[PDB]
């Protein structure tokens, strides 16, 4: 398996520990990971789709052109990038007036999208193509902790195009993190938004934090020792949001936040420091204590 | 004689004329070879239109008539009778479909729709030139009827037919007749005891001199045509002697297999040997061989030794003249709507499970109890339109009865427990028939039942208590509700019954977009099918309540009685025949027919093929596969279709 | 230029699917003209080739779903004939895509609508089939 | 009180045309299938703590009430797609709200923090550009201190600036090129 | 007519035609039942067949007469909108 | 947001009982016949210049929102009786 590795923005520029975690995690599962030189903002579908639908698709189709001219499919680590590029690839393949509009724009940069790129999410790629058995075989240190799984919205949905099964009651990420030896705990409104998407974090910050705090409460009330995500924006919102939540609401939880690649990382015998866990603004050390 | 064709282009008021330039089509039709008369009129099927055709047939000595209008599936018989009254043979008439196939599907391209209608007229005129006079085939009608399905709708049809003096067979798949009406506790809007009013009908049909009831039986094969059907009924083995068995039920205790009691929608368990419900007709016990482990413990307790595993299914061969399908419906499975939690939460139930819980004969003795702790629920939420009016599950129709039955059982719960709070989450209250609106007002004013206008978005279970939170916008307030309930009832809609696929293939009938069976036309023939001699009655034709199914039951009895009373119908002579001078006895055609009509015979000291006109239905497959061209089906000859293909591009 | 498409539909289900699309005012392009037959088993290679000879840019055939044939098994004969017919059209330099067969029940007005839309666009993209003008020399 | 003169008969058709061909004519015209059940509103997590009612947005569009384009509430949608999943009438609500937001942005009702985010991608190629904390942290971890991203490749930044003008996106956000700041 | 949006004439008019010429149906138009006595199976009914003032057997229905009529009448079939002659036929497909 | 705990399931029955025997059980229990058509609100002159929606008052009662009793809006009814005249459900 050779995959063009779309980086996005948050993971490379703020949570690089996830990038290090992912490169090794998938290294051992047996995927050569290529770089897409010059890939930009995907661009974020919630914010830019809301600003100008044409701009979202044109700039998104361009990043896809990078991968097809490389002759390779994209894998991404973020629901935001996954949604934006997957929906872009799907819309251009399925709507020919949208495709004509885009290539008339990509013509001015010597580019043309022709429809070969497949967009894949690394968690879905792990489930469908690699196998969850190959995740358990590789656990160097089992993690017997209770984990509050946060799927994020742009992973499974829209189900009519993603074809990743149920968005109301999924098992895909729960089986992945349980293969590490952990227990996925049920909690109230599990599939609800973290609050950050759609430009809301930037425009209505506490509105987003009210929804993250709702999620955190339900997780700990279900006995979760940490949360796990498949999206850097969820990561920053759950992580940096807790600093903010404390400053503005007065709620303090010290609730550790992990991206799945980092949690799988520990399963593989990775060093805390190459995970840049110190970079988390809420200390994971209470978690490292229990593991 | 050379063809003299009259072409008639209808406006259908504006349904055609509004899109297709009908005057311009008639002008174009006059330029065609053999067309001597061409007119456009607002309603060709109306009296002035039919008199117009017949007056032209006589005054202009027409030998062909083309009508460019609606589908022949609607009015082909109508115009065949029209032209036959003026002397013209019914099969020198050709139908061009410029409405369903043109005006109604090209409303935004009038110029092309008009051009298209001209082509469709020319293709019709092309085939018309080569049409030949055919004689309708008179066949005797067997003076017997078959009703498939023993619910209130099928029972009504058999009683009506039996009371008219027609022999009638009633085939019921389950052990007992009665249908879902036998599962209801009460019936809106009168709240009559459902079984208590239906049981006299079940009694009557079992005792009727002109009705033979085959319970625990299924139709497994239907052959022939209207008035000449030959059907096979498999009387499945109960493995109990109807003659030697009491119906007391002292063999269930000696059974180690517990089976989902389907009559109670699986809420209570039944034994391998069982009787569906106490009021069952016939009142005889049955053993489900599927779950039977054949350990024989029941046989040791059985006194009469009525138990015989050797019992074999017996096939009944019977000739009938008409068939009425009345196989009913099933309840929608609301598992697919995962946000509501059915099959996941203990205290979420369907409304048809509720009927069984409320019914005194039911598994709970008529007591509404939560399936998590068995306590009585004090707060109950009804959710409407579950599985209906919902594109996400593929059911874009209204199930017709759920609004009324949800208010009904809300009344019956209030009567057994006045202090129960009951909320109904709805979108439209559809209380549309006599006494229904009053029943709706009564539910709110007399029984204090609450109505929230807002389809719930999800149900959330409290894992501690098992209770349920329903979340919905009170759309009449603009605020989001989050009320807690002890039991949530999903007002599930109606879907076709499981075996509707099997029945559909046996009878050869179609289905509407809602997946129920397709009537010939909703207003012209509401209980006929396009298959002659096959009729519909009840919920198998579409969601509806009991008075509607009964009316269709009686309607289907009237319609099915017409051929029986006439004793003689006419079938289409669009049959295949072999030209013996061209047939060399290749043998290709004999295996192509599923009814074995083409056969190898020796003629004039040599081998030719020959088709039994009586076994040919007119599908036209064997003439299409014939290498020598000796086989041809009248009214659909290759040369006639050839001219029709040319007619699209050019006149002839 | 507009494609000239010829259709063959069985009387029972597919003709009922086209009627259903008309009853529902389900718009689709006006290229096709439909010829009625009792059964798709009535359709044979000679009718298809005859249509292409006359000038057809596309040929559509619709019958009941496999197993739902009003005459039990007419469609199975047709399905075997059309699979041969696809590759025969290629040996003659006629694009496989110019022939389209679908299974459409009376309930499937929407499916018939989109089949008519997809087939029109396919033939419209292919341009006219030039057989009739090659034979006219 | 609401009168005919306060209503715009073309609001729904305007929204539709703004969504053509992206995200699609059929996608955005689904707003005309809504029958005001309110399942979307009940699913909205933003609605459970604000005055935002998803159904009311759809309603005001169908009715012709233009003040939707000026409302703050359309901007509290996180695009979770939950209503999209549950709508019984196949209304593509999430795509409809984004299209309505396009017209709101073309009406000048775009948040400054939102205008900023659009500037960062225009200027550095990324809604969240790299810091020097990005360098020294990626230094500690063993990664390329600068990611192989458009930000550190102005060939691609050339390409994006190209497309943005062609799309008129810079004038929508009111950005000036030489001062490199918003007006 | 909903939900097929056929014309009403599409479904009704052929039925109106069939009923008028059915060999087992005696149609008494412009007539009313004025008395019914008896019981099931044994009803004796009296029908007042109102006077049209046009011998129907000789009547053609061409409509030439309506053109000459010098008076106007509120046409009940059109719910008091359209105005007819005193010599009339309810609607063109009557 | 509105939860069960903020609702009073018996509010409508209080109003009824408060109206017995004056102005009458049948008079005030007509509150349970309302089907939220909004004819009253369209007729209300107070509603034409305030946030007062007659139908919402009836609605809030049936649902159990006690804040009706503390609301200023119930006091903006002038008792003109116009809704009474036009209500299709005989709501007094
Ligand atoms: C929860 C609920 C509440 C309702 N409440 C009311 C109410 O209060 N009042 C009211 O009027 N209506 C009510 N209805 C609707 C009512 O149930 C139907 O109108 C009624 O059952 C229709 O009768 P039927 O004979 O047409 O179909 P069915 O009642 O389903 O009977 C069909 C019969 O055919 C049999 N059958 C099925 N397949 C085959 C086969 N292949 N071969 C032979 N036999 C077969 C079945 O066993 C059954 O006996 C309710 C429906 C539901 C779901
Ligand atoms: C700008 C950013 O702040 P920082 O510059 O990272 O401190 C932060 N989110 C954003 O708006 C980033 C744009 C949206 C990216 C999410 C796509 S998943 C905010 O404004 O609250
Ligand atoms: S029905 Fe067929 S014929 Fe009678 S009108 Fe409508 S279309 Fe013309
Ligand atoms: S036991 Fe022997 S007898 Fe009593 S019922 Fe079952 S079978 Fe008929
Ligand atoms: S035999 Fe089959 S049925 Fe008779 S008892 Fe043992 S199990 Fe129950
Ligand atoms: S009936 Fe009342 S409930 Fe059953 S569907 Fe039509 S509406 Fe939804
Ligand atoms: S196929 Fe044509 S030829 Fe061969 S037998 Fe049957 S008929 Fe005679
Ligand atoms: S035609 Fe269809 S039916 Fe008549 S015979 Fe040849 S096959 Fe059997
Ligand atoms: S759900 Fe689909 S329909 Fe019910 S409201 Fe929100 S949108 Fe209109
Ligand atoms: S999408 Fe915008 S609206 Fe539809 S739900 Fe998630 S948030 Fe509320
Ligand atoms: S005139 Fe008026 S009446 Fe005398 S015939 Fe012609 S129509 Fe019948
Ligand atoms: S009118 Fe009578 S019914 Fe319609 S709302 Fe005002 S009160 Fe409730
Ligand atoms: S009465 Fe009180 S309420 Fe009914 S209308 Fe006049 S004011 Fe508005
Ligand atoms: O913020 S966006 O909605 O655009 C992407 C969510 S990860
Ligand atoms: S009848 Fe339609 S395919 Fe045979
Ligand atoms: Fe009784």
């Amino acid at each position: 398996m050779k995959y063009a590795f779309f980086l996005g923005c948050i993971m490379p520029n703020r949570y690089a520990g996830v990038e290090a975690a992912t490169r090794t995690v998938m290294e051992k599962l047996g995927v050569e990971l290529v770089d897409m030189t010059g890939a930009s903002c995907c661009p974020a579908p919630g914010v830019f789709g809301s600003f100008d639908q044409k701009t979202w698709l044109t700039l998104a189709a361009r990043n896809l052109c990078i991968a097809e001219e490389m002759g390779v499919d994209i894998v991404t680590v973020c629901n935001g990038c996954y949604g934006s590029l997957f929906e872009a690839a799907h819309l251009l393949h399925d709507n020919k007036e949208a495709l004509n509009f885009v290539n008339e724009k990509l013509d001015k940069v010597g580019k043309e999208y022709k429809g070969n790129v497949k967009v894949r999410h690394f968690a879905e790629l792990i489930y469908n193509d690699i196998g969850v058995d190959k995740i358990a075989e590789k656990v160097e240190r089992p993690l017997n902790i209770n984990v509050g799984v946060h799927y994020g919205c742009h992973f499974l949905k829209p189900t009519d195009v993603k074809h990743l099964g149920s968005a109301e009651r999924p098992v895909m990420l729960d089986e992945i993190v349980e293969a590490t030896g952990a227990k996925s705990v049920p909690y109230a409104d599990k599939m609800m938004c973290c609050g950050a998407g759609g430009g809301v974090r930037a425009r209505e910050l506490e509105l987003s934090l009210d929804m993250t705090n709702e999620k955190i409460e339900n997780m700990i009330k279900a006995g979760a020792d940490c949360t796990v995500n498949v999206c850097p924006f969820c990561h920053l919102q759950f992580d940096r949001g807790q600093i903010e939540i404390k400053e503005k609401f007065g709620k303090e939880y010290n609730f550790p936040v992990l991206h799945l690649s980092q949690l799988l990382g520990l399963a593989m015998g990775m060093d805390p420091k190459d995970l840049a866990l110190s970079v988390h603004q809420i200390s994971v050390d209470p978690l490292l204590k229990k593991i | 004689e050379e063809p003299r064709i009259g072409v008639y282009v209808c406006h259908c008021g504006v349904n055609i004329g509004g899109t297709v330039d009908c005057p311009d089509v008639t002008e174009f039709a006059k330029t065609l070879k053999n067309v001597v008369v061409a007119r456009d009129y607002k309603y060709m099927c109306a009296d002035p239109g039919q008199e117009m055709i017949k007056k032209d047939i006589k005054e202009h000595n027409l030998n062909r008539v083309v009508v460019a209008a609606c589908s022949p599936r609607l009015h082909e018989p109508t115009f065949r009778r029209c032209v036959a009254e003026a002397g013209l043979n019914p099969f020198l008439f050709e139908f061009a479909n410029i409405r369903e196939h043109c005006s109604w599907v090209h409303m935004h391209e009038k110029e092309k729709a008009t051009e298209k209608a001209k082509d469709l007229v020319r293709m019709a005129v092309a085939k018309a030139r080569l049409l030949e006079p055919l004689e309708f085939i008179k066949v005797g009608v067997t003076q017997r009827a078959l009703v498939i399905g023993g619910g209130v709708a099928g029972i009504q049809t058999a009683l009506d037919l039996g009371d008219m003096g027609f022999e009638t067979i009633l085939v019921e798949k389950t052990p007992s007749v009665g249908g879902r009406m036998a599962q209801l506790d009460k019936t809106f809007p009168t709240n009559d005891c459902s079984i208590c009013i239906l049981a006299p009908k079940m009694v009557d049909v079992a005792k009727h001199p002109n009705v033979k009831l085959y319970a625990y039986s299924e139709v497994v094969d239907v052959q022939g045509y209207v008035g000449n059907f030959k059907v096979k009924i498999m009387k499945k083995a109960r493995y109990i002697d109807e003659t030697k068995c009491t119906g007391c039920g002292q063999c269930s205790e000696v059974c180690p297999i517990d089976v989902p009691n389907e009559f109670d929608m699986g809420i209570g368990m039944r034994k391998a040997i069982y009787k569906p419900f106490p009021q069952a007709v016939p009142a005889k016990y049955t053993i489900d061989k599927e779950h039977c482990i054949e350990c024989g413990l029941c046989a040791k307790v059985c006194g009469p030794n009525a138990i015989d595993f050797d019992q074999e299914p017996e096939i009944i061969e019977a000739e009938v003249g008409t068939i009425i399908c009345a196989i009913g419906y099933d309840a929608f499975d609301p598992t697919v709507r995962e946000e509501y939690g059915y099959g996941v939460y203990d205290n979420v139930v369907t409304a048809l499970e509720l009927e069984r819980m409320i019914n005194a004969s039911g598994p709970t003795g008529g007591k509404v109890i939560r399936l998590s702790d068995g306590q009585k629920p004090k707060r109950i939420a009804f959710i409407q339109c579950v599985g209906s009016r919902d594109a996400k599950v593929g059911n874009k129709y209204c199930s017709n009865v759920c609004c009324m039955y949800a208010m009904k059982n809300s009344q019956l719960i209030k009567e057994k427990s006045p202090d129960t709070e009951i909320d109904i989450y709805y979108m439209d209250i559809r209380a549309f028939s006599k006494g229904y609106e009053e029943f709706y007002e009564r539910s709110a004013k007399q029984y204090g039942i609450k109505f929230m206008r807002g389809r719930p978005s999800q149900v959330i279970e409290d894992p501690e208590t098992g209770n349920l939170v329903v979340r919905a916008e009170d759309t009449l307030l603009g605020e989001i509700l989050e009320k807690e309930y002890d039991l949530v009832v999903l007002s599930v809609g109606m879907v076709p019954t499981k075996s509707a696929d099997e029945v559909q293939k046996i009878l050869g009938i179609s289905r509407t977009p809602d997946q129920f069976f397709m009537e010939a036309h909703p207003k012209l023939r509401p209980v006929d099918t396009a298959t002659d001699g096959v009729y519909l009655a009840g919920a198998c034709q579409g969601p509806k309540d009991i008075p509607a199914s009964v009316a269709q039951g009686s309607a289907a009895a009237s319609r099915a009685a017409i051929p029986l009373a006439k004793g003689e119908v006419e079938v289409e002579p669009i049959i295949a025949s072999v030209d013996a001078e061209i047939c060399g006895g290749c043998g290709v055609c004999v295996k192509q027919c599923p009814y074995g009509a083409p056969r190898l015979v020796e003629k004039d000291g040599k081998v030719v093929a020959e088709v039994i006109s009586a076994l040919c239905k007119g599908c036209g497959t064997c003439p299409a596969g014939c290498p020598s061209g000796a086989l041809e089906q009248d009214h659909f000859k290759t040369i006639q279709l050839f001219k029709q293909i040319e007619g699209m591009f050019r006149d002839t | 230029w507009e494609p000239k498409i010829i259709g063959f539909c069985c009387n029972w289900c597919t003709y009922g699917g086209a009627d259903t699309a008309g009853v529902g005012r389900m718009q689709y392009p006006p290229s096709i003209r439909i010829i009625r037959v009792m059964c798709s088993g009535r359709i044979e290679p000679s009718l298809i080739l005859k249509a292409f000879k006359e000038g057809a840019d596309g040929v559509f055939v619709g019958g009941c779903h496999l197993g739902d044939c009003h005459y039990d098994s007419g469609n199975y004969k047709w399905q075997r004939r059309v699979m041969m017919l696809y590759e025969l059209l290629e040996e003659l330099g006629i694009e496989k895509e110019r022939l389209n067969h679908e299974w459409i029940s009376a309930s499937e007005g929407e499916k018939f609508q989109n089949t008519m839309k997809d087939f029109y666009n396919k033939i419209e993209a292919l341009g006219p089939c030039k057989l009739k003008e090659e034979l006219d020399k | 009180m609401i009168y005919s003169s306060d209503l715009n008969k073309n609001l729904a058709s305007q929204i539709i045309e703004a969504g053509t061909p992206i995200p699609g004519d059929d996608v955005v015209s689904s707003l005309k299938a809504c029958y005001q059940c309110g399942t979307c509103t009940g699913s909205c997590p933003s609605g459970r703590r604000t005055s935002y009612r998803t159904r009311k947005v759809i309603r005001k569009a169908l009715l012709g009430m233009d003040d939707v384009l000026d409302s703050d509430d359309i901007w509290k949608c996180t695009t979770c797609y939950t209503c999209y999943e549950r709508c019984p009438r196949d209304v593509k609500v999430t795509e409809i709200i984004k299209t309505i937001r396009n017209l709101a942005a073309q009406k000048g009702n775009m948040a400054k923090a939102h205008k900023m985010t659009a500037m960062y991608v225009l200027k550095y190629g990324h809604a969240v550009p790299a810091n020097k904390n990005t360098a020294e942290l990626r230094k500690s971890i063993g990664l390329s201190e600068k990611a192989p991203i458009a930000q550190f490749s102005e060939k691609d930044l050339n390409e994006m600036n190209t497309l943005i003008k062609e799309l008129g996106f810079d004038e929508l956000i009111g950005f000036d090129w030489e001062k490199g700041a918003l007006k």
